[PDB]
Parts: C-alpha cells; structure tokens; sequence
C-alpha cells in the first residue's frame, strides 16, 4: 500500500 | 461548502500560485498566493486557501497538477468573454 | 466527504506517522503524509496517507497551530490512561 | 487582505 505522499507541484498562473 | 466564484479578466494575468493535484499531499489545486494587481486580487471573492474543484464546469478532481494548471490557464486565455468561473471550497 | 473514527491501538513503541499542517499555513488541518512501517499506525490498517485529522480523543484540531496539534497527538500516544488513540479523520 | 499562506511544518510523531 502507498505509505507516503510526495510534496505537491506548484505553478504561477 | 462549495461556492461559484466569477473572476473578471480585469488584468493581463490571473495572478495566483496554485499547489496541488492528484497523488500528492494536497490532492486538489489550492490557491496559496494571490498576486497584487492580477485578476484574482481584483475579484475579492477568491481567497488564499480556496481549493479549486472546477473551472468553467470542468472538474479538476483526479487530475495531476500540471494538467489542472493547463486547464485553468487555457480557460483564462479565452478571447470570447471577459471572465472565468471557479467552483471553490474552504475547510 | 466522509469522516471516519479510526481507533489506533498502541501496538508498537512508536506511532509512526508524519503530519503536515495546521492553522494559518497552506495545509490548514494536520494531514498524514507518511506512515512508517512497523509503527502503531501501520498496524492499524485503517489509517491512510492523505487522511486529515479532525479530532484526537474527541479534542478538535480545527483552528490549532501545527505545534499544538502535534503536542496533542504526541500526548495522546504517550499517555498510559488508554492503550489506543481515537482519530476522527476525513478524506476529501 | 492575507495574500499568501506560508508552507506548513511537518512533524514525525
């Protein structure tokens, strides 16, 4: 099972 | 719990930083910065912390970050009208 | 949006979760971002990465800063008053 | 008029 979630990506719009 | 917010294209840019997308810690795009002078800032109804669920009726649920950003950017780039509609939530 | 009450038995010497978030930050409520293999949370099976912790033993975490939310969880894990921690979690 | 939110802290418990 998934035991970690990575930091989210970011975008300037 | 979810609110429709219409953002008028009052400036050349949308002026928001978004964080989030499927399979990451923040699963849906969340507004983390609102740039002074951009369209979002002029709106007044968009806030930092708002999570974007839909853009012009197009769901962002389950989309990866880059795809969600592309959809928002494409919606803002419209020349047929002078606004963009977001379905947002806060918690 | 579903809220689930998950009872985590203190089956191991550590809780084994990493939490991110708290009031006035980008993630406003503590979200489980890592579950360490071998810890109490991993043995539970009902806790998942992505779960947002709303309450710990009936004590709300809504509006609490990260440091205070972490203190409440750490105290709940340490206390010998009970051999479990009830977390109210959500997954939106 | 809060225009930004700072990154959250992460703690291992």
């Amino acid at each position: 099972e998934r035991l970690t979630l990575p930091p989210s990506e970011i975008t300037l719009l | 719990t979810s609110t429709l917010v219409r953002v008028r294209k009052s400036a050349a840019t949308l002026g928001i930083a978004i964080e989030g997308g499927a399979n990451t810690r923040q699963p849906l795009p969340r507004i983390v910065t609102i740039q002074r002078g951009g369209s979002a800032h002029n709106c007044g109804q968009l806030k930092v912390g708002h999570v974007i669920l839909e853009v012009n009726g197009q769901t962002l649920r389950g989309k990866e970050h880059k795809e969600a950003a592309r959809i928002i950017a494409e919606a803002f780039k419209t020349k047929e009208r002078d606004y963009i509609d977001f379905l947002v939530t806060e918690f």
